[PDB]
This record gives structure tokens, sequence and C-alpha cells, in this order.
């Protein structure tokens, strides 16, 4: 868990009166499966499981959608955020735009079940399977539609 | 009363917004009785951006720099007005002028006042 | 101790001292704090001699530390043990050698690494110039957070001589500060200044001012804030704090402190290296009294002849704007200037060289830092690697914005490794350089000055107090500033 | 006094925290300390799982001061022909603050804060509460 700084000292600062919003709005469409691991403890069957709503619709969570933004402004900019959780906001040019979005919560008007896919591991030496590396995964189907709702 | 020593001026001067993380031309020599370019003048002089100096004619002939300031909106009947941005350069360039009338920088621009 | 069998306890206090263990991240180190600070809060008059002795040893064996990460990672956390004996001393010599062996210890050691690059390139050891290279990859790395696969190498040091503080010129004034955290957490003063004047009686030679620096620290981060997020709409909190600079230390305008008109060396600490000390505002600046000049550290000290060659250069990347009083100086001007350029006229040890481009500070990781030139940017990174580098005694003026600004973060160790610092420590003679935004007009209208009349300590100060008789007309906050960021770093013969 | 009912719809899912012991709620816990910007849940008896969630009014309280303040950024401090001083969040006390602000605190005048014994506020300080006794209280949800 993030530890808050209690020695951190106090700013004040204008940012100006010029504030503007941009907001644009889309789908994302699934040209691949998909798979938000999420496992429920009291689901053993079945070793990767993937994140649905409680009435089983697909879910493209919020969490990962901005993660995703931050990791590829990073790559945009070309330089990591090194910053630690807790003290005053990070100045860097990645966390400054973040510090602007909003992004909706995402779920699917589909509802079938998951597929489950086989899978395994090959020792190199005898070349048959390892010992313990069989393993079952809940998957996504391509396709899907999600509406996209973004912020700025 | 044409201006003395007239090969020393400049043949133009640019003024430019400075940048950092739009231009007006002069003709480096201007001669004025106590109208485009005196208007563009006066506009910069209004905005306040050029340091300027004065010389004036002592009585033994020789010409001193004068304790006077320019401000916005004696016996002598002639001047000499110097002007540039940089402090500087103004300070070198006046001292040009003093060797000049008693025997410049690019910026710098002279006129002539009578 | 609990058995009040006090010369027992600085019996075996002396003994684990001498026999302590080199390495830094031992857990001895951590005791032997706790164990001087145990000492303090009883009250007991043994803690000065201990903690004195703990500080010359962790001094001693800080020399042996073999590259920048290890001392980064554990020898940083021993700044503790030189406040504590920064307090137990009583001499003012003494207390400003304590202060001065904590300093720029990381920007040292990349000096020895850019000599030992010297040596290997004039012999051809190729398999040396890639263990250096290594090392400074794996430098940026550590500061990036990375894990390293590798131990990183160690090289022993050069020779780090002690500087004899008589060394400085007999006109001069030399301030050294110290912000001691331990004092300042317990509610004293926390900053000092110690100040040398050569010119007095032994007796007579040192004073030592402390000043409460929690307020001047909060303005500081308030300016730093704003500048980010506007950023020439901070000017008035450029004011403020250059106000405060001297609503912190009052003694820097009294005679008796600083003696009439003669010029003044600074060594800061911590964020003191990031202020504009030499535009501390009683109106009256301090510019108007003395000139300035920059040290990272006392350590560094090194006075050498400026360079002989006969040749300058003036290498521009930005055309947006015409220098119209640089470019119709007597150097030659070559435009538009790319990295490749900078590295050739790096190698022929010029008299001047001048730089007309954008820079940028980074927000995160010093070696970042960057002069934005044609068609790809030169990092720190890049300057610390440039395989043959001349520059011993060369004058260098920076026209980039930041080129002498840092990440607005506090590292585990006292640095300041901006661009200016990078050319410091390939051995230039001085540097000029902006420590913040610089406007092109003032760049080139100073600047030329400066190569004109070629004493920048005196022709700065000059240039400096001919634009502020503009300024007291209307005390313009943005005037001021477009004068205070230009500075000079470096002491030359 | 008088009373103004409010409610709030939520448009995704809302996060929650973990139920925790009285000797735990406190600054030295970094898990409650984590925590206190999500809804909290209730147990009716502390032996026993059964309860419901809720949201404290003092988050809600937070939020109006962080809107407050951005408004007030757009509007150059005006509000009708009053003008708002820039409030006042500084307390000599700090240990009974469960939580101390580490952003930077939006600026529109240069203007000192209020006197601390005035009888006029401006309403900003009025929000803050600063001009037992409350003069806008929030209730929990
Ligand atoms: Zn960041
Ligand atoms: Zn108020």
């Amino acid at each position: 868990h993030g530890k808050p700084d209690r020695l951190e000292k106090s700013r004040s600062v204008s940012i100006g009166s010029v504030l503007k919003e941009t907001v644009v709005c889309g789908e994302l469409v699934a040209k691949t499966p998909f798979f938000f691991g999420a496992i429920d403890e009291d689901a053993k069957q079945t070793a990767l499981q993937v994140l649905l709503t409680p009435d089983n619709k697909y879910r493209l969570p919020r969490s990962a959608v901005r993660g995703i933004l931050r990791r590829d402004l990073q790559t945009y900019f070309d330089s990591p955020c090194n910053a630690e959780l807790g003290g005053r906001p990070c100045m860097c040019k990645t966390c400054r735009i973040m510090r602007g979005i909003t992004v909706m919560d995402a779920r699917s008007e589909y509802n079938a079940p998951p597929e489950i896919r086989h899978r395994t591991r090959i020792n190199p030496f005898t070349g048959t399977v390892a010992e313990g590396a069989l393993f079952n995964m809940e998957v996504a189907p391509e396709g899907i539609v999600f509406p996209f709702q973004l912020r700025y | 009363i044409p201006f003395p020593v007239p090969d020393i001026a400049n043949d133009e001067v640019e003024y430019q917004k400075a940048v950092g993380g739009s231009k007006v031309k002069f003709p480096g020599l201007l001669e004025i009785q106590g109208a485009a370019n005196h208007r563009k003048l006066f506009s910069i002089l209004k905005a306040g951006k050029l340091n300027s100096a004065f010389f004036i004619q002592s009585d033994d002939g020789e010409w001193v720099e004068s304790e006077s300031k320019p401000t916005m909106e004696s016996h002598h009947s002639s001047f000499v007005w110097i002007l540039d941005t940089g402090s500087m350069q103004l300070r070198q360039s006046v001292k040009c002028v003093k060797d000049a009338l008693n025997k410049l920088k690019p910026k710098t621009m002279i006129v002539w006042v009578t | 101790f609990h058995l009040n069998q006090l010369n027992d306890v600085r019996i075996y206090g002396e003994s684990a001292i001498d026999n302590a263990p080199g390495a830094f991240a031992d857990p001895f180190w951590d005791e032997l704090v706790e164990f001087i600070r145990m000492l303090r809060n009883k009250k007991s008059e043994l803690w000065k001699e201990i903690a004195i002795k703990a500080w010359d040893k962790c001094r001693e064996k800080e020399m042996k530390v073999g590259n920048n990460i290890y001392l980064s990672w554990y020898w940083a956390r021993q700044r503790e043990l030189y406040d504590l004996a920064f307090m137990a001393q009583d001499g003012i010599e003494k207390k400003t050698r304590i202060a001065d062996s904590l300093k720029s210890r990381t920007t040292l050691r990349i000096q020895e690494l850019n000599e030992l690059r010297k040596d290997a390139h004039r012999k051809q050891n190729r398999r040396l110039e890639d263990k250096l290279d290594r090392i400074i990859e794996q430098e940026n790395e550590a500061r990036d957070g990375a894990y390293l696969r590798r131990n990183p190498p160690c090289f022993t040091g050069g020779k780090r001589e002690e500087i004899p503080f008589a060394r400085l010129p007999q006109n001069w004034i030399a301030v050294h500060f110290y912000l001691n955290e331990l004092e300042s957490h317990e509610g004293g003063k926390g900053g000092h200044a110690l100040i040398y004047d050569p010119q007095k009686a032994e007796k007579d030679q040192w004073q030592d001012k402390s000043f409460d620096y929690k307020e001047l620290h909060r303005k500081f981060l308030e300016w730093q804030e704003n500048y980010i997020l506007n950023e020439e709409g901070s000017a008035d909190f450029l004011v403020t704090l250059c106000r405060e600079i001297e609503k912190a230390m009052p003694f820097l305008f009294k005679s008796e402190v600083i003696p009439e008109d003669r010029p003044v060396l600074w060594i800061p600490h911590g964020f003191l290296h990031r202020l504009p000390l030499h535009a501390a505002m009683k109106i009256e600046i301090f510019w108007e009294r003395h000139a300035s000049r920059y040290l990272p550290a006392w350590h560094l000290f090194d006075p050498a002849p400026y360079s002989r060659e006969e040749s300058s250069t003036l290498l521009k990347n930005f055309e947006e704007y015409d220098f119209q009083n640089l470019e119709n100086g007597e150097i030659e001007v070559y435009a538009p200037s790319s990295p490749k350029k900078v590295k050739e006229a790096i190698r022929e040890n010029p008299a001047i060289l001048l730089l007309l481009c954008h820079g940028e500070a980074d927000m995160t990781n010093p070696f970042r830092s960057c002069l934005k030139l044609k068609n790809k940017d030169m990092t720190i990174f890049d300057l610390l690697t440039v395989e043959d580098v001349r520059l011993s005694g060369s004058r260098i003026l920076l026209g980039a914005c930041e080129s002498d600004m840092v990440p607005p973060l506090e590292f585990s160790v006292d640095e300041h490794l901006s661009v200016s610092g990078a050319f410091l420590s390939h051995k230039a003679g001085e540097i000029v350089a902006g420590l913040w935004t610089v406007d092109s007009e003032k760049v080139d209208e100073c600047y030329s000055y400066l190569v004109e009349e070629k004493d920048f300590l005196r022709n700065l100060q000059e240039w400096q107090m001919a634009e502020t008789e503009n300024f007291r007309s209307e005390n313009d906050s943005s005037l001021f500033y477009k004068i205070a960021p230009f500075r000079i770093i470096g002491f030359p013969a | 006094t008088t009373t103004m009912k409010i409610s709030i719809e939520f448009l995704e899912p809302f996060r929650m925290t973990k139920w925790q012991e009285s000797t735990r709620r406190n600054k030295n816990n970094k898990e409650f300390v984590r925590g206190q910007a999500f809804a909290r849940w209730h147990r009716n008896k502390k032996d026993n799982t059964k309860g419901r969630p809720y949201i404290t009014g003092t988050l809600l309280r937070s939020a109006v001061i962080r809107s407050a303040e951005n408004l007030l950024t757009l509007s150059d401090g005006k509000i009708s022909e009053k003008t708002c001083c820039p409030g006042k969040f500084d307390t000599e006390d700090k240990d009974r603050l469960l939580q101390l602000r580490q952003r930077s605190t939006l600026r529109w005048t240069d203007k000192n804060p209020c006197p601390d014994n005035a009888e006029t506020y401006c309403p900003f300080c009025e929000l803050l509460g600063r001009s037992w006794r409350f003069r806008i209280h929030f209730g929990n949800l």
C-alpha cells in the first residue's frame, strides 16, 4: 500500500483561468481474443480466468485502460517514470497528462461463456511434457465491441 | 545644418520581438526638427524597449553627454540622440560617437534633432 | 555506559570504530549511529568525542567505495553521522571540512572517469574504454531504478589531495553552506554559512552565521512548481523567492560580514545549488555590491590557465531568431549545428566555445537532460561518453535554456549534474549558463559583451548592473526574470 | 437550520474498503490510510460480517472543496459581487489530522486569509466551515 508523506511542504499554484475539456467517443473492437486476468478464489476448476460482470458480460476495466494509456504515453515520450507512491504529485510529462484524463469502465452486450484452451510445456531434453506442466485457460472471443469514452 | 560626421551611422537596423524557451526596419540615421518612420519610432519608445543617450555641444566646441531623460508623452540648439536595445552596446556606441564628434554596434541607430 | 564505567565506554567505543568494516552495507554502521544518538539524548559529554572519530573513520572509508552505484546505495545512508559530527565540532574550519566532505562525491568519480578515458584513448586500450562505457551505462540504469544483472566494476581513485583553504587568492571571500537536517528537524536553525576572509589574522579569519531555511525551502518549491506549469507567469514567485533569500540571510548585506566590494565565491549545499544567490534582493540586489562565482565543492577547486589555442567557435541551431551582435563578432559561426559538429569542436580545445540552441532539463533523471541540436538531441549521457574530448582551460558559454538546471527532485547524495556541471567534469575553465529559461535577445547582448571583454567575472556584473537601472524605474518582475538566470561556474587561474 | 436532501448516482462500479477493528483505525495503519478514499463497510455487530455499505460525509466534503477551488479559479475568485480569499489550510496541531494535504492548492489572489477572530468571512471560508457547532454539515450517504 502506498504510504503518504506527513512532512510534505505546502504550495500554492496558479494554473491560470484558461481551461478546456475535450470529449472523445468511439468503440474499441476486439481484433484478437483477449484476456483480462482475474481469479475467483472459490472457483478451482480453471487455472486462468477472465474478468466478467456479475451478469456474465465481458468487462474492459478502467484500471487496465488507464495503465495502458500511461504505458503508451511513456512509449511516446521515450522516458520511464521512476516516481514512488506517496509524496507530492510527480511532475513528469506523462503524469501531468494522466492527471487530466478520465475514462469510462465498459462492458459488452455479448455474454456467452469463454473458451477453454489446453496449454502445456515441453521438457527440451526428453521431448515430452514437463512434470506438472498441464494447465487450462479461459479466453474471450474476438469480435466483441466495447463503448469507449475519454475526456481530457 | 546636416548631421556632422555621417560616415559612422549604420545602413539599417532591424528590431525584432525576442524569443526563448514582428520586425521593424529603420534607415540607421534620422534627421528631425524639434512621418511614417517617426510614428514607428514613437511606437517603440512608447513601448519602452530602447535604451538611449544624448550628446550636447559645450561652449568650448566639444560634444558632451547630456544629463537628461527622454520623458515619455536650456540654451542648446541641436541634439545627437543614440538608441539601442542593449545597454552595454549603447555604452560602447556612445563612446564611438564621442570620439567621432570630438575627433557602431549593429543595432545602434542615431537621430539628429535640430 | 549503563554501569557508568565511562572510561571503559571510551575505550570500547574507540576500539569498535577503529575496527569498523569497509562495507557501508554492514549493519555496524546503523548501530554506531544509534549508539551516538543514545549518548547525545542522555546528554553525555562522551557523545562529541565518539561522533568526531566516527566521522573521521566514515570519511576515510568513503574513499574506498568503487563507483557511484554503491556510493548512492549504501554510503548515502550515513548522512546523519555527518550531521552529528558537524554539531560536535566547535572549530569553524573543522566544521567546514566536515561539511565539504559530503559534497559532489559522484561528480568527483565522473571526473576521474573522464581522466581515465583520456589515457585509454592515447594508448588505444580499447577494452578499457568498453569498461568505462559500461560503468556509465549502469549508472544511467541505476538512476532509472532498474535491476542490475552484473556487479558494476570498481575503480581506484585519483590523487585526492586535501585542498588548503589558504589557496584561495587574497582578494576573495568564500561562503560555505551547510544544511543540517537533524538540527533543523529538532527545531533549531539548521542552516549555516561559514565565511572565510583570508586577509585577516588567523584567529579572526572565520565566521559562522546560522539561519532557518524552512520557509526559504517552501518558497523555492512553490516557485519551482509554478515554473513547471506556467512557466513565465512564475516571475512574481521568483521575485518572492529572491526577497526571501535576504529575509533568511540578512547577514549577506553587512560589510562586517562581507567586506566592501570584494568578489565572493559560493560553495552551496542542497537546494541552495538551485537558487540565484547572486540575485538576493534587499531595492538593492546583491550583484550591485559583489561579483559572484560558483563551485559545487571546495575539493574541486583547481585553478588552471586558460587555453592557448588561437581559435574559437560559435555553433548555432536556433533558426527562429537572428543573433545580430554575436553573428557580427570576430568569431566565425556555423549553423545549423549537429551533434557531430559539437563532438568535433570539443576535441580542439577552443579558447571560447559558444552554443546557441534550445535546451531541456529532464524531470526524472539527470543523464537525460539535453541540448536540442539539428537532427538529434545531445544528452549529458552523450557528453560523458564522447571518446575524445580536449577542453582543459576552455571557456564555454551556453545559450541554452535550463543548461544549469537539474530535475525537481532530491537525489540521495549532494550533487548538481546539470549540462554546465557536465562540462565542468571535463575540466573546462569556466562556464556561463542559465538557471532557467533564457531570452534570446538578452543572450545575444550579454554574451557579445562577454566575448568582446574577455573577463567574465567583472563583465557579467557590469551587464547585470546596467540592466538593473531599467528594473528600478518600474520594478517589473518580468525584467528581473530576464536578467537573473545567468551565473558563472568554475574558478580558473 | 435548513436541510438539503441529496443523493449520489454511480455510473461505474465503485470501490469499498475492508472492515477493520477500532484498534486499527489510525494513521499508523497503512491499510486503513490507503482505503480512506473508498466506501466503507459497517458491521451491525462486531463479531459478525452482517452489515451494509456507506459513504462518509467527510469524503464528500473534501471533493466539494476541491471543486470549489476549481470553480473559483475559473471566476478569478469572483462569486456574485463578493470575492474569496485563498482559504486557510494550515493547522498547528498536525497530529490531530488523520490525513494531510499533499497536493498544491489552487491560487487566485495574493491577498491573505480572513482573520481568525473576524465576524465576516468570505463564501469560501463559510464553505470551509471556518466561520459541536457547524455552519455547513455533511451527513453520511
Ligand atoms: Zn511521473
Ligand atoms: Zn476567506
